[PDB]
Parts: structure tokens; C-alpha cells; sequence
RNA sequence: ACGGGGAAUCAGGGUUCGAUUCCGGAGAGGGAGCCUGAGAAACGGCUACCACAUCCAAGGAAGGCAGCAGGCGCGCAAAUUACCCACUCCCGACCCGGGGAGGUAGUGACGAAAAAUAACAAUACAGGACUCUUUCGAGGCCCUGUAAUUGGAAUGAGUCCACUUUAAAUCCUUUAACGAGGAUCCAUUGGAGGGCAAGUCUGGUGCCAGCAGCCGCGGUAAUUCCAGCUCCAAUAGCGUAUAUUAAAGUUGCUGCAGUUAAAAAGCUCGUAGUUGGAUCU
């Protein structure tokens, strides 16, 4: 049973702070070491350098080639594999470019089919993918 | 440091589930019946009757012989006999949860143009306002969700200086007058 | 809508009173003051050049 | 900061000087004189503000600047001079003499009152003390020291002082029974009778006052101000005489005082 | 794996270009309109199909 | 981690944010020491040292934008080297001078408020409803439109004289004149398997390309990809990413659990803590 007395609070406020701890959520935010080894340090984008194309395989019940792309961070130096989302979109690609790179929408965790992967290609070149893949805007070199 | 205000406030809630049947299916009743716009019209007055009900509700948990419930509650009674939403009958504090949306939208001055017999439809309220054809007392109004208070309501107009009251004509009767 | 108009009004009682209790700016629309025709930015190098200038030369310059 | 402030915000502003949001960020920044800037009206806000005789902050220098004013029967050159309570201003020039005085809701008042009461004001005695080859003093709360008082003049009472030559012509003193007016606190403006003064040595008194409609309320004793001896008051009072009403008779009487009309 | 398909679908679509239809409605007489279309003069008509958009 | 006043969310309890315009603190590249003065350990004052760095005739001289603008760098990430002391106030010997304090414009889909993108009438329908005919079918009685059918009446958005506004301008308000029939003066952003409103329609591809938050979809009939049509939701706004709050009675004081699902210490003694039987007018 719980302590119920009426002098009983420093036991009932210090006993929930440490049984706070055991909580995954909350010590993923609170303790820091998840957010010195995060790529992007908490920040919703980064920008980046791409290094090659390389295209990873999907999970197991399903088959097909995620195609995506190695960047380089800039603001600390770090690799990342982001995933490049529609179709013919690495076709508006070529290495040395400069990406900007969201998270996939799981806060750090991996989006289902694609095997760690934590990321996704918003902007290359300074122009949005959505403006390249539908026509809207031209590459720009 | 400046002379400036930065206090506003949002006048409408969004539902917390958005795509539920019959609750889609009464708004969009409500937006035909009374010639609204958008959902935001018929959230806008779902927010207000919300803040009315609440209001009340916190004073019906204080006694009858309470200062601020006798003070406060009998200015919550009087503006909503002052609109025309209430009565004079039912000014105790619990036929205020007797109000709902329809009561308070059948207070704009849209409806009320249509009711007065100014417009021949609901949608011509709405254009017959806008297009500053309509005057409450000496002043046009512009605006369709005007809250018509009861004094006000006698005195619902076609505005001096429009075609259908007062008498110089358009842009279109005068060009084919000019074609003639 | 249109139809009135609200604004003040004063009514001095003479010219000379209506010359030195009325602003300068209200008196500009009557023809009666007349501003020179500087810019602020014109006056403040004027200003900050003779600050590096001793006794007469200040009216000399600018 | 590094020695002492020369601006006033205008949401740090007094309350009772009733300056609304939007003019500007600054407001008028009493300067140092008899009065706390807490419990002052600075005289910019008398003439712009309350009487509308003028309408910016450069038309009251335009009027102080022909003299036209007086403070307490001295001309006062000084927009920010701090008008505190029971202080006389005399404008000469139209023929109107007001007195500042507290009105029932804890803000001042435009208080006209006639130029044969303009020649006096009452102080309340804060500190006496002797000195200087034994010779006695006042000190008041406008920081008036008049020396050779009435030795039956002791602390807290209240004297009656002749403007125009700057001496005592008789007083009031603290007991029971005797007139008071609320000077500070949430009972600020409030007109009654002290009937009782608790003693706490080491704190504040607290003095029990009584409405003239049975109200009693409580204040310390800094903010109680004798006015009258017995129920008579030796100035006059404003519109409302003192006596604070609830809101919702004080509603009652706007909705009957409307059907006055016609 | 091998990149070489990428948009291989997408380009190999036919390209059928859109048809020409009028301006659609806006705003409150779209609001009419489908009110119109719903509640008004709803049809006394075989019921329970009621799948706006169904395909037969 | 500058602290408060406060802000977001919220049944009740709570949780999280608070650099940011008000109050209080601190600091002017980093430490240190002073002069003057009522007040400063002051940086739009001085003297050193450490760090940068400007001119130089090489002997010397001068620096401090976490003021307003502006520049570079950094980065996901943030506006004009504009006008004025007219307002609000402050300083001075001062009714007069000054103030990048402050005000006014410019940029600005941060965000919040109002709110257009059409209304109406006459026809006709192999449309519905109301009165009669057993039924065919008889009507201005009420409604509807995949009528790009006809028809005038109404109007802003713009274009633009004038007034008004203001320090002077702008903007809005007020008014001339022009200003709508595919009223081309076209409304978009996401979606149509389920969660979750809304097509197992047609063409293409054939575990490929790709979609999909999750479940799942795609191997030659794909309700899910690429598109056409149609439909849906919000609507001058709508997607995405991340922080956070509710949902979370999945942190539990209210209010959880502990035989077998994660979990009662091997047993007992024991100080602090926590909790302690009747009884007095």
C-alpha cells in the first residue's frame, strides 16, 4: 500500500522523482545523453553535403529499393542516410549538393519498410522537392 | 518599448475529431439553414454559447443569496434579454442551459433581413448586406454577423444612397440608360 | 457609411493669441510659419563636424 | 542602476491617475516635493487629463508659464510639481478654486470649491520634536515644519494652517468620536467616525472607523486622517459624501437615474 | 541495390492531359451547393446506397 | 537556469514553458585599478595587462554596435545604412534648444479579428413534393439542378480627380469618372482500404517503380503506386518536421500495479522517518 499519512510528503514527492527515472520518455528528455548523440543536437532540420547515393533494400515481408542518399552534416561535422521520397527524385540529385534533412516523422526511430532511417530529403539545391517532382521549378546548377 | 497593445484572443474551437458523421452532417444544416459561410461561423457561435453556459455554471455552485451570483448573474441575464436570445419570462439562471446555437443565429442581422422581408432569400441577406444596401437606425452596416439587439429591431432599412431605397441608380441601370 | 464627420475646433481671440498659444504646425496651414529646409540627417554632420573644431572656425564650417 | 531614476513608465503608474495604454509609453514622472509619487496628482494630469483645459503635455507649459497657477497660494512653474491631498489650487484667471480630496472609489477628484474656504487647509501632524536652544516643531505630512506649535498639538492629530501666512489657527487632536478620512489602503476615500483604536506596540494601531450608515471597516493608523471634531467636517466634501456603495445599488442607481430623463 | 530504375514508373506513364471543366464554386455557394445536393431535396430513391461517388 | 509578474494546455488534481517590451539583478571582448561627482568601480570616461584589430613617412597614433540602421560569420532560424521631434515624456542656465528615447512609414501568411470569389427572375425537364383523377393525366402551390438556356437589376477588387488624415506623407474612412457573363476579374492544400469524411471507375506498371505515421499495398483483373475522371475535408488558407500539453488511471495526492502478464527484500532485529486505543461540560 502507498504512504497516507499527513506529514508523509517528502516521502511521497521524492519517491515519484526517482520513480520518474524508470520512465523511457521521460529520461530520454531529461537525462542528455540522447541529445549529444541525436544527429541533428534538437533541432526539426539540418542542412548537409551529399557524399554518394546509396540505396538500401526494404524489410522483410516486403521488397522493393529505398533509394537514399548519404550527407555529411554541416553544423557538426556527422553522417546521415536520408531517404529520398518520391519517385524519380534522385533524379534532381548529384553528389557535392547542398540537402536540407527533416526526421521521418517517429522523433528518431525508423519509418516502417526502410531500416534505419531516420531521416528524409526536404531541399536540394536551395528549391524543394515538391516543386521538382511536380514540375513547378527547375534544378539549379 | 512601445505604445502598443499585443492583447487578442481566438473567437473559435475546432472540434477534437474531425471527421465524424453527424457532426459534419448538423454544421452543414446549420451553415444551409441560415446562409453561413464556412464551419468557422458555426464554431464561432458554439464558442460563444460555450462561454455562456460556463459562466453560468460557475454560478449556479454559489447560494441564492450569494453578492457575486446576485450581481454578476443578473448582468449575464440582462444581455441576453437585451439581444433577444432569452425572454423576459425566463430570467432565472437555468434556462440559460436551456439556450442553444439556433437562438443565437437567429439574432444576425443576416437572418434578420430575411425575416423582415428586405431580402427574398437567405444567400440574398448575405449580398443585400455586403453590398451596403443595408442601415440600422442611421448607419449602414457591412458586416452579416451583426448581433441585431431587440431595441434594433424596428429599425432594419434599405440606406439612403442605395438603388433600392433611396433611388439613384446603379452602375448598370445607368449605362443602359446611356444605351438608350 | 458617410453622412457625418466629427472633428475639434478652436477659436482664438485674436491674431497675435493664435500666434503664440497655437502650435507651429497649425499655424503652417495658414501661411503664417514657415519651416527652413534642413533634413535632420543635414544637421546632425553639421553638428558632429564642429565637434572636432576649436573657438571660430565652428562658424566657418559646413 | 547607479543613483536615481528619472522616467516613469506608464503601466507602472499610479492607478488612481486613471492614463490609459495607448498614448505613449512614458508618464509624467512627479517631481520630488511635499508628496510620495504614489500619493500625488502631478499638475499636468489636473489640467490636461481631468479639467480638459489643455491637450498635450506642451499646453501646460504654455499655462504654467504665464504664471496662472497656484499651489497652495505660491505659483507653481512646475508641470510635474506633485498636488497632493488637501492641497488648494487657485486659478485666478477663470475664478475657480479646487481642493484636492479623495472621492469614494480611491482616485482623486475635481472638487470646485469657493475662494472663502481657499484661504486655509488642514495638515496632519507626523513628528515633534524640540531642538535648537529648546524650541519646538512641527512636521506635517506636505513637509511643512511650523516651530512654536500649540503644546496640546501631539502626534497624529490634525491642525488647521492659514495659507497665507503659513501658522496654526486651531486643531483637531486623535480621539474617539471625531471624523475621519481614509488617506491610503482599500478603504482609500471613505468618510466615518473612529470608534475604537487597537494598539499593537511594536506593529501598527489599527483604527475601527464607523460609516454614517453603519459600514464599519477597519485601516492601520497611517492612513487615517482626522477631518472633523465630532461629525462635522471642516472642509467640505465631494458629490458623494464619502459613503462607498456596493456595486450593485451603485448599479441600482444608474437605472434609476436614467428614467430621470426626457 | 542497383539505382539505374529510378522513376521508371513515372516516366513511363502515358500522358493523358486534363479536360477542361468549368470554374468549380466558392465559398458560401459551395456551402449551398452541397447542401443542396444533401439535405434539400434529397431523393426518395433506393436508400443505403447512400456512397456518394459510387462506381455503379 | 537571470528571478518574478506571467504563458500554453487542463473536468477535478496536474504538467511544461517563462531569452522577450513591466518590476528587480547583472554586463558592455576577458579579468583588474581608478579619476570626477550627491550618485559610477562608469566603458558612446581614463590607466594597465591578455585577446583581436585600424592608420603609419616605421619615429608614433588611435580602438570596443549585448544603442538605431547596416555588413560579415554562424546557422533550420529573424525587417530599412528610411522620415520627425508633431505625440508620450526626459535633460539643460531653459515657455524657445536637444533626444535612433519614442513616434511615423517600409519589409512582414509570427500570430489574432472581420471578411469577396456571386444574387435574382421567366422558361424547359421523361426532376421531386402538395389537390383531384382507380390510373393515364390534370397546376405559377413549394422546392432542386452535369440547363457552358435567356434576361436585366446589384456591386466591389482594381484604375483614379478631390477632400479628409498627418509634422509632411501613406493607409483606412468619404466622394467624382471608368470598372463583371465561360461575371478567364477561374481558390487552394491534402486525400478517396481501415483507423477517418469520401470510387473493388477507367488506362499504365507487374514484389519493379514506388506508397504507407500504424496495419498493410504492389508477383498481369492494384479499392492503396503513376495518371484521367468523379467524390470528400478544411477553406485564403492547407500540408511537413521538431519541442511541449492533453489523450496517459502508460508516473497514479486524487488515482495504477506486484500468485501466474514487469515486479514482495532469504529471514529477523533495529535508530531516524511515518503512524498511533478509551477517557475531562
Amino acid at each position: 500500500g502507498k504512504c497516507r499519512g499527513l506529514r508523509t510528503a517528502r516521502k511521497l514527492r521524492s519517491h515519484r522523482r526517482d520513480q520518474k527515472w524508470h520512465d523511457k520518455q521521460y529520461k530520454k528528455a531529461h537525462l542528455g545523453t540522447a541529445l549529444k548523440a541525436n544527429p541533428f543536437g534538437g533541432a526539426s532540420h539540418a542542412k548537409g553535403i551529399v557524399l554518394e547515393k546509396v540505396g538500401v533494400e526494404a524489410k522483410q515481408p516486403n521488397s522493393a529499393i529505398r533509394k537514399c542518399v548519404r550527407v555529411q552534416l554541416i553544423k557538426n561535422g556527422k553522417k546521415i542516410t536520408a531517404f529520398v521520397p518520391n519517385d524519380g527524385c534522385l533524379n534532381f540529385i548529384e553528389e557535392n549538393d547542398e540537402v536540407l534533412v527533416a526526421g521521418f516523422g517517429r522523433k528518431g526511430h525508423a519509418v516502417g519498410d526502410i531500416p534505419g532511417v531516420r531521416f528524409k530529403v526536404v531541399k536540394v539545391a536551395n528549391v524543394s522537392l515538391l516543386a521538382l517532382y511536380k514540375g513547378k521549378k527547375e534544378r539549379p546548377r | 518599448p512601445v505604445a502598443r497593445s499585443w492583447v487578442c484572443r481566438k473567437t473559435y474551437v475546432t472540434p477534437r475529431r474531425p471527421f465524424e458523421k453527424s457532426r459534419l452532417d448538423q454544421e452543414l444544416k446549420l451553415i444551409g439553414e441560415y446562409g453561413l459561410r464556412n464551419k468557422r461561423e458555426v464554431w464561432r457561435v458554439k464558442f460563444t454559447l460555450a462561454k455562456i453556459r460556463k459562466a453560468a455554471r460557475e454560478l449556479l455552485t454559489l447560494d441564492e443569496k450569494d453578492p457575486r451570483r446576485l450581481f454578476e448573474g443578473n448582468a449575464l441575464l440582462r444581455r441576453l434579454v437585451r439581444i433577444g436570445v432569452l425572454d423576459e419570462g425566463k430570467m432565472k439562471l437555468d434556462y440559460i442551459l436551456g439556450l442553444k446555437i439556433e437562438d443565437f443565429l437567429e439574432r444576425r442581422l443576416q437572418t434578420q433581413v430575411f425575416k423582415l422581408g428586405l431580402a427574398k432569400s437567405i444567400h440574398h441577406a448575405r449580398v443585400l448586406i455586403r453590398q451596403r444596401h443595408i442601415r440600422v437606425r442611421k448607419q449602414v452596416v457591412n458586416i452579416p454577423s451583426f448581433i441585431v439587439r431587440l431595441d434594433s429591431q424596428k429599425h432594419i432599412d434599405f440606406s439612403l444612397r442605395s438603388p433600392y431605397g433611396g433611388g439613384r441608380p446603379g452602375r448598370v441601370k445607368r449605362k443602359n440608360a446611356k444605351k438608350g | 457609411g458617410g453622412g457625418k464627420t466629427t472633428g475639434f475646433g478652436m477659436i482664438y481671440d485674436s491674431l497675435d493669441y493664435a500666434k503664440k498659444n497655437e502650435p507651429k504646425h497649425r499655424l503652417a496651414r495658414h501661411g503664417l510659419y514657415e519651416k527652413k529646409k534642413t533634413s535632420r540627417k543635414q544637421r546632425k554632420e553639421r553638428k558632429n563636424r564642429m565637434k572636432k573644431v576649436r573657438g571660430t572656425a565652428k562658424a566657418n564650417v559646413g | 542602476a547607479r543613483g536615481p531614476k528619472k522616467h516613469l513608465k506608464r503601466v507602472a503608474a499610479p492607478k488612481h491617475w486613471m492614463l490609459d495604454k495607448l498614448t505613449g509609453v512614458f508618464a509624467p514622472r512627479p517631481s520630488t516635493g511635499p508628496h510620495k509619487l504614489r500619493e500625488c496628482l502631478p499638475l499636468i494630469i489636473f489640467l490636461r487629463n481631468r479639467l480638459k483645459y489643455a491637450l498635450t503635455g506642451d499646453e501646460v507649459k504654455k499655462i504654467c508659464m504665464q504664471r496662472f497657477i497656484k499651489i497652495d497660494g505660491k505659483v507653481r512653474t512646475d508641470i510635474t510639481y506633485p498636488a497632493g491631498f488637501m492641497d488648494v489650487i487657485s486659478i485666478d484667471k477663470t475664478g475657480e478654486n479646487f481642493r484636492l480630496i479623495y472621492d469614494t472609489k480611491g482616485r482623486f477628484a475635481v472638487h470646485r470649491i469657493t475662494p472663502e474656504e481657499a484661504k486655509y487647509k488642514l495638515c496632519k501632524v507626523r513628528k515633534i520634536f524640540v531642538g535648537t536652544k529648546g524650541i519646538p516643531h512641527l512636521v506635517t505630512h506636505d513637509a511643512r515644519t511650523i516651530r512654536y506649535p500649540d503644546p496640546l498639538i501631539k502626534v497624529n492629530d490634525t491642525i488647521q494652517i492659514d495659507l497665507e501666512t503659513g501658522k496654526i489657527t486651531d486643531f483637531i487632536k486623535f480621539d474617539t468620536g471625531n471624523l475621519c478620512m481614509v488617506t491610503g489602503g482599500a478603504n482609500l476615500g471613505r468618510i466615518g467616525v473612529i470608534t475604537n483604536r487597537e494598539r499593537h506596540p511594536g506593529s501598527f494601531d489599527v483604527v475601527h472607523v464607523k460609516d454614517a450608515n453603519g459600514n464599519s471597516f477597519a485601516t492601520r493608523l497611517s492612513n487615517i486622517f482626522v477631518i472633523g471634531k465630532g461629525n462635522k467636517p471642516w472642509i467640505s466634501l465631494p458629490r458623494g459624501k464619502g459613503i462607498r456603495l456596493t456595486i450593485a445599488e451603485e448599479r441600482d442607481k444608474r437605472l434609476a437615474a436614467k428614467q430621470s430623463s426626457g | 541495390g542497383s539505382l539505374a530504375r529510378a522513376g521508371k514508373v513515372r516516366g513511363q506513364t502515358p500522358k493523358v492531359a486534363k479536360q477542361e471543366k468549368k470554374k468549380k464554386k466558392t465559398g458560401r455557394a459551395k456551402r449551398r451547393m452541397q447542401y443542396n445536393r444533401r439535405f434539400v431535396n434529397v431523393v426518395p430513391t433506393f436508400g443505403k446506397k447512400k456512397g456518394p461517388n459510387a462506381n455503379s
